[PDB]
């Protein structure tokens, strides 16, 4: 009863450098010299692509830049050099002993130059309201890195309950995330105030992207 | 080439019972070895069993979690795949995977799109579908950005496309988030300002649980 | 006492070199007879391979047991004994009524030494062993490969199958599993070209 552990559990590796996931088996998971771990490819959203198996044979249709070794427990997967297509999560696979078992995973980050984020704001659309509820919703479209952080301010004071925050996945071609945030209010909470802002701060600029409208036009 | 598609999945009742299929094309069905993979949402992979083919007896294989709960079939004649789920818990729910091996119970060198499964007792409920338009307090640039907010629903997935699928670029659909055991998502998309308003934007939300297909116009707004 | 320590060594590992070469020619009857039963020149070429293989254990076994027997002889009894059949000396010797043992000891160090090769005890056991070498593996290729096109995976399932058929008759799941592990051992090689 093999278990598979991948380190690390997350990797964030520049363009055109070397990216190493390694996995350790509880147990051997060779025959002899042949080896049974086998490495895939998820990206989000889409199913499974075997990239190496009998831990370094380069299945068929995937680029020379991948590449897979070790023997009995330790195996690595390499990745040189990196591309912006390769942000994915990456599983080992053994199948010496049934039943067959995957790796934890291991999310590899492409690293990009630093960019801010362009900020929308929209007001509550009048067909919600009539069934008694208030969203405001504020998208932060493509930006580097991750990290942001989003403040609602509701006739200048902040404002902390009825937030929601999603953030994509990274984009497969440009590297970035997009993020959005809504806050939720009654119809008659929402009528209450006039000005409505969203404050993105992020590593781009000390002072933060303000976005706002008022509720009477 | 090869294509292996996934089919019947949907929202499932505790202790109820389920039936997904796969239906294979591009290459010589009986020769092969198939398996059955799940992903609950946001773990990892977890394989679930394989058949073997025509010449080596059509007996199968599972893992603990599922052994003696799910029965694989396959169906030679029409190259089909089947994988029939009993006693379902609600950690069953996640998106099943149906994937050719490579070898004798070796490596799975192609899959499907999958196919997703809730175990739920809560019901089916249509999503509510706002159109997201400028407040109008920054009228002009040269890009505008679009939105709609899908809220509401349950299970998951909803599928959301802007103009029939012809506004593809510029498009950033949100992960759901669930709250008081329904989802809410968004989506926005950026046009030039030449063509908005001057041409039509429309957001298509569908959600097959619900059989559901909404359209909603982005209009400006008051 | 220790020369009734090393007796039951002696004893242990002459009964399971005794076992080995039971198992090995025991395989090579049904492997002859499979061969003399059915007239594909294909599957005959790979029981050659294989025949070859299993002969070699009987007689790698034969050699370990000739070699070891007047060693164990001289150590029970040190008075002159140098013949075959020394079960009965050691045996009663490791229950009732130092250089030879010294030279006993490096010999069964020497005999585990070649522990590693070793085919089984038992004919399922072999049979393992007859997969797993490389000689029946470039055998096997060699027949199903064609010039052109990818080897044929079909017939490499039908070849195996047959061999396993030859040596264990009755299948089993540990059959089952067998085949299907040295069939995926040469999953890379049945796609090139």
């Amino acid at each position: 009863d093999i278990v598979m552990t991948q380190t690390p559990p997350s990797l964030a590796v520049s363009l055109g450098q070397r990216a190493t996931i390694s996995c350790k088996a509880s147990q051997s998971v060779d025959y002899d010299a042949d080896s049974f771990m086998h490495w895939y490819q998820q990206k989000p959203g889409q199913p499974p692509k075997l990239l190496i198996y009998a831990a370094s044979n380069l299945e068929s249709g995937i680029p020379a830049r991948f590449s897979g070794s070790g023997s009995g427990t330790d195996f690595t997967l390499n990745i040189r050099p990196v591309e912006e297509e390769d942000a994915a999560t990456y599983y080992c696979q053994q199948s010496n002993e049934d039943p067959w078992t995957f790796g934890g995973g291991t999310k590899l980050e492409i690293k990009r130059a630093d960019a801010a984020p362009t900020v929308s704001i929209f007001p509550p659309s009048s067909e919600q309201l009539t069934s008694g509820g208030a969203s405001v919703v504020c998208f932060l479209n493509n930006f580097y890195p991750k990290d942001i952080n989003v403040k609602w301010k509701i006739d200048g004071s902040e404002r902390q309950n009825g937030v929601l925050n999603s953030w994509t996945d990274q984009d497969s071609k440009d590297s970035t995330y997009s993020m959005s945030s809504t806050l939720t209010l009654t119809k008659d909470e929402y009528e209450r105030h006039n000005s409505y802002t969203c404050e993105a701060t992020h590593k781009t600029s000390t002072s933060p992207i303000v976005k706002s409208f008022n509720r009477n036009e | 080439e090869v294509k292996l598609e996934e089919s019947g999945g949907g929202l499932v009742q505790p202790g109820g019972s389920l039936r997904v299929s796969c239906a294979t094309s591009g290459f010589t069905f009986t020769d092969y070895y198939m398996n059955w993979v799940r992903q609950p949402p946001g773990k990892a992979l977890e394989w679930l069993g394989f058949i073997r083919n025509k010449a080596n007896g059509y007996t199968t294989e599972y893992s603990a979690s599922v052994k003696g709960r799910f029965t694989i079939s396959r169906d030679d004649s029409q190259s089909i795949l089947y994988l029939q789920m009993n006693t379902l818990r609600a950690e069953d729910s996640a998106s099943y995977y149906c994937a050719r091996d490579k070898g004798w119970g070796y490596a799975m060198d192609y899959w499907g799109q999958g196919t997703s499964v809730t175990v739920s007792s809560a019901k089916t409920t249509p999503p509510s579908v706002y159109p997201l338009a400028p407040g109008s307090a920054a009228q002009t640039n040269s890009m505008v950005t679009l939105g709609c907010l899908v809220k509401g629903y349950f299970p998951e997935p909803v599928t959301v496309t802007w103009n029939s699928g012809s506004l593809s670029s510029g498009v950033h659909t949100f992960p759901a988030v669930l709250q008081s055991d329904l989802y809410t998502l968004s989506s926005s998309v950026t046009v030039p300002s030449s063509t908005w308003p001057s041409e039509t934007v429309t957001c298509n939300v569908a959600h097959p649980a619900s059989s559901t297909k909404v359209d909603k116009k982005i209009v400006p707004r008051d | 006492k220790n020369l009734a320590d090393v007796a039951g060594i002696a004893l242990a590992k002459i009964n399971n070199l005794i076992k080995q070469v039971s198992a090995a020619t025991e395989a090579e009857a049904r492997m002859t007879l499979a061969a003399a039963s059915t007239d594909h020149s294909n599957i005959s070429a790979l029981y050659a391979a294989a025949s070859n293989i299993v002969t070699r254990c009987v007689l790698n076994a034969v050699h370990a047991l000739t070699s070891l027997a007047p060693i164990a002889l001289t150590a029970a009894t040190n008075g002159a004994k140098t013949s075959g059949h020394i079960s009965e000396v050691i045996d009663i010797l490791q229950q009732a009524s130092t250089v030879a043992i010294r030279q006993l000891y490096n010999k069964i160090g020497d005999l585990e030494k070649q522990t590693t090769n070793n085919c089984g005890t038992s004919v399922t056991e072999v049979l393992e062993h007859i997969l797993k070498q490389e000689a029946l593996k470039e055998a096997l290729l060699s027949i199903v490969k064609k010039p052109k096109g990818a080897p044929d995976k079909t017939a490499a399932d039908e070849l195996v199958t047959a061999l396993i058929n030859g040596v264990v008759p009755n299948s089993t799941a540990q059959t089952q599993k067998l085949k299907e592990k040295i069939l995926n051992t040469l999953v890379p090689k049945l796609v090139e070209g």
